[PDB]
Parts: C-alpha cells; structure tokens; sequence
C-alpha cells in the first residue's frame, strides 16, 4: 500500500500546488500521508502569511493558562489555572526568561529527554486558545481564517460559530507547555501552521491504531474512563513514548519549525511539546472521507457546552441515499482508515 | 460551545 510503515510523511508543495488547498489534501492522501494520522507540508519559500511580527507585542492573551502537571512512570494528568490576562510583550518576556526559557542542549533526543524528566517541575504559562489570526487580509493561500472546506456547511447552511473550530486560534507557548493526547472534536482535520519562534514537537498514533490507545489509557485511568467515556478529549492525559513503546502502541514523532504547516487527520491522535517561545495557528476543517468519521465519532459524556456538529446537514447533502437509514439508527458502514479521501481519485 |  502507500505508506505501508504509516511513517509520517513531509511535503513541499510548488506554488501552484499550494494554492488549491483541499486538491492538495487530497493529493497528500493519495500518497497514504493520513494513515500516520499527522503529516508535515512545507510552503513554497516565497510564500509569507505576514510580513513582520513585530508589530504584535500589543495583542491580549485574554486566558494564560498555568500547567500543573501529576504523575509518574510516564503517565501524568494536566491541571490547567487559568492566570490574569497579559500581552504577547509580557508573555514573550516570561517565556524567553532564565526560570522558564529552553534548556541547554545538542541534539533533539537530548530535549525530549529533558521534557519528559522534567514534565511535572517548574509548570510553564501557555498562551493558548487565543481567538485571532496572524495572517494578513490578502493572503489567499492556507489561509486558516477562511479555508473554504466542507466544514463551512456548518457556518454558511447552519448560522453556528464554533470558536476554533471554524474560527482561528492562537496558541503563544513557551518552554515544556504541552498538548495531552486526543483526537479533534468531532474526529475533524487540523491544520496548524508555527508563525515564528522555537519548535513544536509532536508525537502521533495511526487512525488504524487509535483504538488500541484508547484501550491502553483506559487501563491506566479506570476512575476517568468509568466517568467519561472520551475522557481524553478532556485533554489532560500525557503518556511518554517509552510507555506507548512498552505497550506496543504503534507511533511516530515529528519536530515542527517555524514557517510549517502540521496535518493532522480523522481520528488522528496526538500530542506534543513547544521548544521555547513560540506562535501557532490553528482550525479545524474537513473533508468529504471526514464525514463518516463524524458520525461515529465517541464524544465527551461529563461536561458542559462540549463540541457537538449535527451530522445532519451533511449526511443530507452527500449521502442522501445513506440518509433515511442513517436517521432510523440503521447505518452500519464501517470505516477503513487507509482509504484516501474520494476527491483523491484523480491522482490514483 | 468552543474548543479548548
Ligand atoms: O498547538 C497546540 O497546542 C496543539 N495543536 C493541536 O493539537 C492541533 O493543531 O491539532
Ligand atoms: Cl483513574
Ligand atoms: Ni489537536
Ligand atoms: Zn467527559
């Protein structure tokens, strides 16, 4: 098959590839790049989303949030306390300051190491979920803010705004901020792109494979599990690579730098780490391949306002003949995960 | 409803 070693995959698309975006996507699945659940693309070199970031320093990060991190032998919940608001000058001072700056070190195995040793010690301030775009109005290429996929029937046919999701976020990190291990809401797509600074590295679980992670973080976490059935998708459960490899959990990691864009796919799960002071960007989006997914995604039980996408709307327009059967309770279609996305038929 |  493509991509049989599910390896994540890197791209270099020219400028003419690039400026189709969901003909690209397509593209990158017709080479197997989803069944990593993660692939890294990287923009033409005359590409910029923006000209300079130092015109910034005045932007709110409305909510910091403070990672307190439990745990041991590779296993370890996330605590977040939301802290007072701060500009990205303020925060770009903390991050890049001697208690909370990068270690020293040579090689990437070396970093890693010292994340993962020192996960729980000296929690960091992460700049996240900060509703905005870095992009300029005329940059019409990737554009996170409006990426013209199907997820906009959610927007356009439906009226609903899901921040986010089909909106921008910004994410200013620092030194050993991390994200838990999940899967995107409703199983969509993500896109993040690093705007500048340190790197963000990031470890990601085939699709094929989900399940049995799914599994393995059960047996850790009973008390979670029997609470919530996606409790995962609470995103405050960190599990080290040693342990993924000791439980025979397929993986794969991958260091994001500054100027990439990251990929991530239906039922794709992942985690990660920023390097230092940095910037991302990032939405959800989807794709045709993406709707069976959202139909039998497993949602978030215990909380409040959590994000739920009626399928409805789209089992309506694409699978109309899938519709009466699937409103009845009686559509038993079973997802392939190697299977590329139709729109990829072109290039196969 | 938003992400977090
Ligand atoms: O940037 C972060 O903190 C984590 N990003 C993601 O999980 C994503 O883009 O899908
Ligand atoms: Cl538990
Ligand atoms: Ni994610
Ligand atoms: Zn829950």
């Amino acid at each position: 098959t493509l991509n049989p070693s599910a390896r994540i995959m890197t791209f270099y698309p020219t400028m003419e590839e690039f400026r189709n975006f969901s003909r690209y996507i397509a593209y990158i699945e017709s080479q197997g790049a989803h069944r990593a659940g993660l692939a890294k693309v990287v923009p033409p070199k005359e590409w910029k989303p923006r000209a300079s970031y130092d015109d910034i320093d005045d932007l709110v990060i409305p909510a910091p949030i403070q990672q307190l991190v439990t745990g041991q032998s590779g296993l370890f919940t996330q605590y977040n306390i939301q802290k007072k608001a701060m500009t990205v000058r303020e925060f770009r001072k903390i991050a890049n300051s001697d208690k909370y700056c990068t270690p020293r070190y040579s090689e990437f195995e070396e970093l890693e190491r010292k994340y993962w040793k020192n996960l729980t010690f000296n929690p960091p301030i992460y700049g996240a979920d900060v509703n905005g775009t870095l992009y300029e109005k005329h940059v019409d290429e990737w554009n996170i803010g409006r990426l013209r996929t199907i997820l906009d029937l959610v927007e356009k046919e439906s009226g609903i705004t899901i921040e986010g999701v089909n909106t921008p976020y910004l994410y200013f990190g620092m030194w050993k901020t991390s994200f838990a291990w999940h899967t995107e809401d409703m199983d969509l797509y993500s896109i993040n792109y690093l705007h500048f600074g340190e790197p963000k590295s990031w470890y990601s679980v085939p699709p094929e494979h989900g399940k049995r992670l799914e599994r393995l973080a059960k047996g850790f976490f009973p008390g979670s599990a029997q609470s919530c059935e996606a409790f995962l998708r609470h995103k405050m459960t960190l599990i080290s690579p040693l342990m993924l490899k000791k439980y025979g959990i397929p993986f794969d990691k991958v260091t994001q730098e500054a100027g990439e864009f990251m990929i991530t796919f239906p039922y794709g799960y992942h985690a990660g780490f920023n390097h230092g002071f940095n910037c991302a960007e990032s939405t959800n989006f989807a794709t045709r391949r993406w709707i069976e997914y959202g139909k039998q995604a497993v949602l978030c039980s215990c909380r409040k306002d959590m994000v739920k996408i009626s399928m409805d709307v789209f089992v309506r327009k694409f699978q109309p003949e899938r519709y009466k059967l699937w409103k009845a309770g009686k559509d038993n279609t079973v997802i392939d995960h190697t299977l590329p996305t139709p729109e990829a038929a072109e290039f196969l | 409803a938003r992400k977090s």
